[PDB]
């Protein structure tokens, strides 16, 4: 059962649920760490969509303003 | 607006979360792979106890400190997550 799995340490290496279709933000933050122009580049990808970085499924454009895209980019890159 | 708020209200939440996947497969995915597969309980109980590699990737599951009875109970529980 679930309680036995927890006690035995199984959940250190296993999630109950599958990953979402896009990359986890902590992974995005780590990928861009120490990269020039990360903030601006990520804001553009959030607004305009992106592909070929993490897998075969593209991210479509998002209906966000320039300011919203920058806010979100900075927040993503800060996830430590 | 706060990014946490935008993250939810602009649809990002449909496709993204904060935390990365753990090293082994998600139990929901194990359940899906082995549903209706003959001998799934005994197969998985064996892997849980003995450890193994190569089915989901090259990262191994170490042998686990469980009794045979616990390994079977854990396999049965995982197979129910669907
Ligand atoms: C709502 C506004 C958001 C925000 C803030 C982000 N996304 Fe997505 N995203 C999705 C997929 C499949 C990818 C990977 C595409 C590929 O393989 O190239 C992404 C990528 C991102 C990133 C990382 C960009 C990079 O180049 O590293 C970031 C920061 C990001 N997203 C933020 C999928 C989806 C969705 C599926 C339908 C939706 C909706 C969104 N993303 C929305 C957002
Ligand atoms: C605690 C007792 C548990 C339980 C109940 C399970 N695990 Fe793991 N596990 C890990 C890795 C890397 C894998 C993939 C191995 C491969 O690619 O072949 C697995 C796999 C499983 C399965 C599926 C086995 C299969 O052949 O399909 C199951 C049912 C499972 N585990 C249950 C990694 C780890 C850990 C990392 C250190 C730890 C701890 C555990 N697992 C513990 C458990």
């Amino acid at each position: 059962n679930e309680q036995l799995a927890k006690q035995k340490g199984c959940m250190a290496c296993h999630d109950l649920k599958a990953k979402m279709v896009g990359p986890a933000y902590k992974d995005v933050a780590a990928k861009f760490a120490g990269q020039a122009g990360a903030e601006a580049e990520l804001a553009q990808r959030i607004k305009n969509g992106s592909q070929g970085v993490w897998g075969p499924i593209p991210m479509p454009p998002n209906a966000v303003s320039d300011d919203e895209a920058q806010t979100l980019a900075k927040w993503v890159l800060s996830q430590k | 607006e706060d990014p946490e708020v935008l993250f939810k209200n602009k649809g990002c939440v449909a496709c993204h979360a904060i935390d990365t996947k753990k090293v082994g497969p998600a139990y929901a995915d194990v359940a899906k792979k082995y549903a209706g597969r003959k001998d799934a309980v005994d197969y998985l109980a064996g892997k849980i106890k003995k450890g193994g590699s190569g089915v989901w990737g090259s990262v191994p599951m170490p042998p686990q400190n469980v009794t045979d009875a616990e390994a079977k109970q854990l396999a049965q529980w995982i197979l129910s997550i669907k």
